[PDB]
């Protein structure tokens, strides 16, 4: 084991983060509240939430895209637009009614990881070919550094910082205006197949082909709590939004949710058989949805982790699943080749 | 992994093994030696399943769940009231799963013994999930009986099992 | 080392055994059929189990409708490095730079084959 020395550049953004980071925490914890109770509300109301989602949603079109099955698809804050990355291929597509779309590219890349929106007219994409595209989304660079297939690429909570995490055991940290590697990390020992960024901007949690859910203080560059549970690969690694919590789900079927604040150490939900792709929070507001190649999708608790209720519109198996901002729409990429809208 | 050989490396083998054989017996004759012609599982984590049943009633089938989780080493326990549990490393569960659903027929009939005497007896499964653990609680496999759904829990509740139970 | 990007169905050391052994194995029970037009073939039959193809066809071309006819029909389908070492699964001393293994009527091979499915499919994201 060592200490690296260098980069000062990076070391300003670090603080940064700090000032960022730090400020979070106190508005986290009033939207957390507690004062007022009144449990009645909730579980008239959370209940009644929950049992909507999980018990009424169906299919509202499918759609199609390429011939090759569907890697990656996003939702934009506004939850207007639907991007979908194929095997090779991706177009950006009208949320409430799908059918035509806006317009398609085929980018230089063949197979494409994952596609992600800057939080507040840009898109990032992660492939094969090992280069990150920066998209300006019309009504910008290209990213160097990656020799292998690159999974999973998301943007810092804040929205200066995009990191990457690829399959050489380096999860790279980069900023989006400047283009440059602000941090190259190690410490898997095979593939890291996703990053998450937790909302307060503070910490990132690698998944990784070794099966070590392992997580990272960016500010300090210092490994801080490993989590083992996962006897095979972790695909998805799903932050909270609270951001006391981490969900992560992988090759063996199982969910497991870690919270380091309440220091509760991991309730594994069992979902799914046939392993677990991506895995989603509801972003506003409680609820989980993931993926796996079962051909369902799940609904679940963020109290009890109960499994509520299960959809089937898919004829094949489904390799990622974006959900509205609202809550009102669910995207998931078909394994076949549509894309199909719930409810 | 399997190699495969062609015809003439056929041949040539069966050839060369033939003359080796045939011309160190020609020797012998002229040297005038021969007259002329453990519970398996792993220790880092722990694989895991769950099943859940309308009825164990059949004894046979209570019986082979007991042996089998001892003859494997599985870890775990069953309850019902007045689902079932195991882990252990991967291959033994394989064995285990393989056994409850394809082997075993829980639909099938059979007639029970009473106290006073003999009765007919007149059910499915299915698996919820199997996973992994950071670690497993369950000391021994203990089969036992609640009467109630709660105390049920309890149980579990003892082992942080509450939520493999569904209703 | 690096293969063609495009010979997007590769399998780790580990698959790669498990496959040339299945594909042995299926020479011998005769499921087994060798060659890029053969395993075209069964696809538009409709009795295929899976395909495996080499990365090391020279022309990467010449096997890429394979994937598509797949794709379509819902089969399998998974690369290996070496035509030579395939060759050697299908009995043949020559490379194969394609192959299939077909259906057959209550076959030993079911739940080795259904296992190996099962193991392609977890490949394909």
């Amino acid at each position: 084991t060592w200490y690296h020395e260098g980069p000062n550049s990076l070391k300003v953004a670090r603080l940064w983060i700090a000032n960022y980071s730090l400020p979070r925490a106190m508005k986290r914890l009033e939207e957390a509240r507690l004062h007022k109770e009144i449990p009645e509300t909730t579980r008239t109301s959370q209940m009644q939430e929950l049992h909507k989602s999980l018990r009424s949603l169906n299919n509202f079109c499918s759609q199609i895209g390429d011939d090759r099955p569907i890697s990656y698809c996003h939702f934009s804050p506004n939850s207007k637009m639907l991007a979908t990355a194929c095997w090779s291929g991706l177009c950006k597509l009208w949320s409430v009614p799908d059918c035509n779309l806006l317009h398609t590219l085929r980018g230089h890349n063949t197979n494409v990881g994952a596609i992600v929106f800057h939080p507040k007219v840009n898109l990032a994409s992660c492939a094969a070919d090992g280069s990150v595209k920066l998209w300006s989304l019309d009504s910008v660079a290209d990213i160097e550094g990656h020799t292998v297939r690159v999974a999973r690429v998301m943007w810092h909570p804040s929205g200066r910082f995009l990191g990457t995490t690829c399959y050489d055991r380096s999860w790279r940290l980069w900023d989006l205006e400047a283009q440059e590697e602000i941090l190259h990390q190690e410490g898997h020992s095979m593939g890291v197949y996703d990053i998450a960024f937790h909302q307060d901007g503070s910490l990132a949690g690698t998944g990784g082909l070794d099966a070590f859910g392992r997580v990272w203080d960016l500010r300090t560059g210092r490994c801080i709590m490993f989590l083992e549970g996962h006897l095979k690969e972790i695909y998805g690694i799903n932050f909270s939004p609270n951001g006391y919590h981490i969900a992560t789900g992988s090759g063996d079927n199982t969910c497991k949710v870690w919270d380091l604040r309440q220091r509760r150490c991991v309730y594994t939900i069992p979902a799914h058989q046939n392993l677990v792709t991506g895995v989603k929070f509801e972003p506003i507001h409680n609820f989980l949805l993931t993926g796996a190649y079962d051909n369902t999708a799940k609904i679940w608790t963020h109290p009890g982790w109960s499994p509520l209720k299960t959809l089937a519109g898919h004829e094949g198996k489904v390799m990622g699943l974006d959900i509205s901002s609202d809550g009102q729409l669910i995207a998931t990429c078909s394994y076949d080749r549509t894309f199909k809208l719930w409810m | 992994l399997g190699v495969y050989l062609t015809k003439k490396e056929q041949k040539k083998l069966r050839r060369q093994t033939r003359r080796e054989a045939q011309k160190e017996l020609q020797e012998k004759v002229r040297l005038g030696l021969m007259p002329p012609p453990l519970k398996e599982d792993i220790s880092q984590g722990v694989h895991i399943s769950v099943y859940r049943v309308r009825n164990l009633s059949n004894p046979a089938k209570k019986f082979k769940i007991e042996a089998n989780a001892g003859q494997l080493y599985l870890t775990g326990v069953v309850v019902l009231h007045k689902v079932v549990v195991v882990e252990g490393g991967p291959k033994a569960q394989k064995k285990f799963k393989r056994l409850m659903l394809h082997r075993i027929k829980w639909d099938e009939q059979t007639s029970n013994t009473k106290g006073d005497d003999d009765e007919e007896s007149d059910n499915k499964c299915v698996l919820v999930w199997e996973g992994t653990a950071k670690d497993r609680s369950f000391g021994e496999m203990k089969f036992k009986q609640c009467p109630t759904e709660n105390m049920a829990r309890e149980h579990f509740k003892k082992h942080g099992a509450e939520h493999y139970w569904d209703l | 080392a690096d293969v063609n990007p495009k010979a997007y169905p590769l399998a780790d050391a580990h698959l790669t055994k498990k496959l040339l052994d299945l594909v042995q194995q299926s020479c011998n029970y005769k499921q087994l059929r060798k060659g890029a037009n053969e395993a075209t073939k069964t696809l538009n039959r409709g009795i295929s189990e899976f395909i495996v193809m080499a990365a090391d066809a020279e022309p990467l071309e010449i096997i890429l409708h394979l994937p598509l006819l797949c794709e379509d029909k819902n089969v399998p389908y998974v690369f290996v490095r070496s035509k030579q070492a395939l060759g050697r699964a299908c009995g043949v001393s020559r490379p194969v730079i394609a192959c299939s293994v077909t259906i057959k009527e209550g076959s030993q091979l079911k739940q080795q084959i259904q296992s190996i499915q099962q193991s392609i499919e977890r490949l394909l994201v």
